């Protein structure tokens, strides 16, 4: 019988029936039904009847189980006694020579903080005075505490009753066996006692002494307990930079996360950090000890380094160990991050030396150029070494691996001033087998500026010119670029200035030179060619022209702050990006009140009649996430009876299979028919059955992503900003006015509010509040605000898309 | 009784350097025990060589791992335990950044935390002293 709540019939039947077996099914039958929580008292009597007197233990133990989970409860055989059906024989039961059914009396017994059983379990400890086990002695000193508990603090539970009252404590420290119920409010003689026994300990026992009374002056004395309190003793005696090398805390400590590459991950983070404390710049973060595991003598054998490059990755290990083991080699060794990302970087980025780590798809190729050369853009020393390792990527010469290459070598010159001047004849090279745009773009934009150091150009740009491949961004990017630096300072058969031609044809005019460009319409739509066409006053020359734009650098260009540069090692940054890091008449009125913060609907039931409608009942329903704190209670409606009755009120619950409307209140009476009907209080909505949930920049970004939000509605009174009508509003249809996506300045600064919220509804509700407050000449509609709204299925985007607007209820009974 | 148990050890001069079952190679000067080096793995000292200018170490393997002897450090340390002090600190020049605090730390064990004061790099180190 597994739970089946209706079986108390059978169960008297079974209960009693001259076999033994029957009559323990029945009662087992009864408990499994009550420790599920189900229908038990009818049984009473039966129950009782066959086990009471006996030393048979099972049906006795069965019963002695039955007395600690209902016996209070239940009514029908026991009633109300000192000396109840739950011991008045089982004083034979104590007093048996076996020691198990003595043993179990006491045991429930003394368990009970019952007051209708307190005289029959003072002297139940003498069922358990006399110790046949460890389990006995044990079973006492907790017995003797629980007696303690059950109310006597005094002079009816201290002292001994023969052997023991409170006092099984003080002699399980001396006896064979220990356990200690004395972690509080008992004899001060046995705490001293517990002391003694640190010692003499028993070691399950030992835990008992421990909770109780904890520190050592020593190093140990023995056993796993001993041993637990002692690390934590330990921390105490050297709290400084953490444990550093962890101390007996390691043992747990793998479980906590046994699945399966996170414990080696952590393991590799503590052991990155043991190695050495560092500066602590930007990813250098290795705290614990400065010397431990030292870095870096010259006589070391066989060194710490070994042990440094597994922490430079590629994945060597699995992904999560990877991108620990990443920011790990970081934080040990750089200089901030620069250094040490630029070795592992020139490991990562595309050769032609490996060819398991260039790969033929353009942009991770591309973002990995980016990467290494952000290292030279934060710290000038790694410029040196960027660029030629850049020109070994451009080497693999296919169009696209040279085209990639090109493209951020090509950025790092704008930083870079005539500095990468050795590098354009290494990037011309490959530009001449060509399939893509890319290549195209790289190239002349390196060719374009580095001018007065080669002299090849006409005959590079002119093999690809009249080549084909992809051309659109190719337009934008040689426009800008071609002629630059030096005014005549080539010549193959066609100077700087067949460039400034040739420049300008490509950007959109036309010119016989370089054997005619490929394409000259432009890309995008903006762009267009006529700037620098405009442009170029004096001829490709260091000046006011492109040559200066193309020697200068947009902005400032600094740092791994994302200005001109990429912000680490590009494969660990994917992983850093993912992470959102997410934090029968009737008649009612009524009116909410608030009194020291007790929220309460009132109501008062009127019976305007004069009919009877006695049976009244009062009731306030838990519709779904709406719930009672506690019903109205009065037995009010009767006839010509005014009340008043209280129904407190939550808003916060779990759906309930009833209806899901407004609030449902219930009111009973005289009516056989409609016995129970409901009725109703005033106003509360759907809305509420939403949950309030927030979200960040990056989870409303990966929600914009994730399901449209196209829905917009333009919602009046919205006039004002975020703070004011629209977050009270917004709070009231659970949600709430969090990040922003605006980008404010003279012309700019509509207010941007991102909501999150996960309703109780199967989706969750977003949406962005823009208020449309005037910034410019020309508003949208002036003051009122447009909310673009969204839901996961847009059930709620709706909600949010009126419930921004107004909002009041008040009435004055 | 030294703190760091001698799995292998050799005798340099009057110096005991010592394998422990830590992996640590360690010298005994003075009844202390300081961390000459820490081994990755588990070595055996077969002697030392000096033509070599080394400690020839063997693995489970019957070949030869070298390991120089960190002499700077040791007679830094040695200088100290004898309580010779100002002697240890003609040693400190080539005793680098972290290695001076550390070395100075075994000064000051033994005594004088002024001249642990002047070799310690670190100001933390002198802050405290």
């Amino acid at each position: 019988m597994d739970s089946e709540p209706p079986s108390e019939i059978s169960l008297k039947n079974d209960l009693e029936k001259g076999d033994v077996k029957s009559k323990t099914e029945a009662l087992k039958k009864v408990i499994i039904m009550i420790l599920n929580g189900e229908k038990l008292p009818g049984l009473l009597m039966t129950i009782i009847r066959f086990v009471l007197p006996l030393q048979d233990h099972t049906i006795k133990k069965l019963l002695l189980v039955f007395w600690e989970i209902v016996p209070k409860t239940t009514p029908d055989g026991r009633l109300l006694h000192e000396m109840i059906l739950v011991c008045d024989a089982y004083r034979k039961d104590l007093q048996h020579p076996n020691e198990f059914i003595r043993g179990s009396t006491l045991r429930f017994l003394c368990k009970l903080k019952e007051a209708e059983l307190l005289e029959p379990l003072m002297p139940a400890i003498r069922a358990c005075l006399e110790h046949r086990h460890s389990y006995v002695r044990r079973n006492a000193v907790l017995a003797i505490y629980t007696i303690y508990r059950n109310f006597e603090h005094l002079i009816p539970d201290a002292p001994e009753l023969i052997h023991d009252f409170l006092v099984n404590e003080k002699d399980a420290s001396c006896k064979r066996n220990a356990f200690m119920m004395l972690i509080h409010a008992d004899q001060d003689r046995a705490l001293d006692y517990l002391s003694t026994c640190i010692d003499q300990v028993q070691t399950f026992g030992d835990i008992l002494q421990l909770v109780i009374v904890e520190l050592i002056y020593k190093v140990c004395h023995a056993n796993p307990s001993e041993r637990a309190r002692f690390i934590r003793c330990i921390y105490n005696l050297l709290q400084s930079s953490s444990p550093a090398v962890k101390y007996e805390a390691a043992g747990t400590l793998v479980t906590l996360s046994s699945a399966p590459t996170a414990i080696k991950a952590a393991a590799q983070c503590y052991i990155d950090l043991i190695i050495k404390e560092s500066d602590n710049n930007v990813k250098l973060i290795v705290l614990d000890r400065l010397v431990e595991l030292k870095e870096h003598p010259a006589h070391e054998r066989v060194l710490q380094d070994l042990v440094m490059d597994i922490l430079r990755v590629l994945s060597t290990p699995d992904l999560e160990v990877r991108k620990k083991t990443l920011q790990l080699a970081l934080d040990l060794v750089s200089s901030r991050n620069v250094e040490e990302l630029v070795i592992v970087l020139k490991k990562e980025v595309i050769k032609t030396n490996n060819v398991s780590e260039h790969e033929d798809t353009d942009k991770y190729r591309q973002l990995l150029v980016r990467t290494l050369h952000s290292c030279s853009v934060r710290f000038p020393d790694m410029a040196a070494n960027v660029i030629p390792v850049l020109m070994e990527f451009l080497s693999d010469s296919n169009e696209a691996a040279a085209a990639d290459v090109l493209e951020f070598v090509r950025e790092a010159i704008q930083r870079f001033d005539n500095l990468r001047m050795l590098i354009v004849e290494k990037m011309l090279e490959v530009f001449h087998a060509i399939k893509s745009v890319k290549i195209y773009r790289g190239a002349l934009w390196i060719l374009g500026e580095y001018c007065s150091t080669k002299e090849d150009i006409q005959s590079v740009m002119t093999e690809v010119r009249r080549s084909l491949g992809e051309i659109p961004i190719v337009e934008s990017e040689i426009k800008k670029e071609a002629g630059e630096l030096k005014p005549e300072e080539e010549i193959t058969v066609g100077p700087v200035q067949k460039l400034v031609t040739e420049m300008g044809t490509y950007a959109t005019q036309s010119a016989l030179s370089s054997s005619r460009p490929t394409k000259k319409e432009e890309d995008r739509p903006p762009l267009r060619g006529f700037l620098l066409d405009g442009d170029f006053f004096v001829a490709a020359s260091l000046a006011t022209t492109l040559t200066k734009i193309a020697l200068r650098y947009v902005a400032l260009v600094q740092e791994k702050k994302k200005q001109n540069s990429f912000v680490a090692e590009a494969m660990l940054l994917m992983a850093t990006i993912l992470h959102l890091g997410k934090s029968d008449p009737v008649y009612a009125e009524a009116y909410v009140h608030v009194n020291q913060y007790d929220i309460v609907l009132d109501v008062l039931v009127v019976n305007q009649t004069s009919d009877t409608l006695q049976n009244c009942t009062l009731e306030l329903a838990t519709l779904g996430d709406l719930k009672l704190v506690e019903k109205p209670s009065p037995l009010t409606l009767a006839p010509h009876d005014f009340a008043n009755i209280k129904a407190n009120v939550k808003v916060a619950s779990t759906e309930n299979g009833i209806i899901f409307g407004n609030i449902v209140y219930d009111v009973s009476g005289a009516a056989s028919d409609r016995n129970c009907v409901v009725l109703s209080d005033i106003h509360i909505d759907i809305m509420d059955y939403i949950q309030p949930a927030t979200c960040t920049d990056a989870e409303f970004r990966q929600m914009w992503a994730e399901f449209e939000w196209e829905n917009k509605v333009t919602v009046n009174t919205n006039m004002t900003d975020l703070n004011d009508y629209l977050q009270h509003i917004l709070k009231s249809t659970n949600m709430k006015c969090l990040t922003p996506e605006k980008a404010l300045s003279g012309y700019c600064g509509f207010m941007a509010a991102n909501l999150y919220a996960r309703s109780i509804f199967g989706e969750d509700a977003l949406a962005n509040v823009s208020i449309e407050k005037p910034v410019h000449q020309g508003p949208d509609a002036a003051v009122t605000g447009h909310i673009r709204i969204r839901a996961k299925s847009q059930g709620m985007a709706l909600s949010l898309g009126d419930k921004i607007n107004l909002s009041q209820k008040k009435t004055s009974l | 009784e030294i703190q760091e148990i001698v799995k292998t050890g050799l005798w340099v001069g009057d110096c005991f350097i010592y394998t422990s079952s830590v992996n640590r190679l360690n010298y005994y000067v003075g009844g202390e025990i300081v961390t000459i080096a820490h081994l990755d793995r588990t070595m055996y000292l077969l002697g030392y060589i000096p033509k070599d200018n080394r400690l020839y170490l063997g693995d489970k393997e019957l070949n030869i791992v070298s390991y120089s002897l960190l002499v700077s450090v040791l007679e830094y340390q040695t200088a100290v335990m004898r309580r010779d002090f100002s002697m240890a600190d003609k040693v400190l020049p080539t005793i680098p950044k972290e290695q001076r605090t550390r070395v100075a730390h075994f000064l000051e064990k033994q005594g004088f935390k002024q001249q642990a004061l002047t070799v310690s790099t670190d100001p933390e180190h002198r802050f405290e002293l």
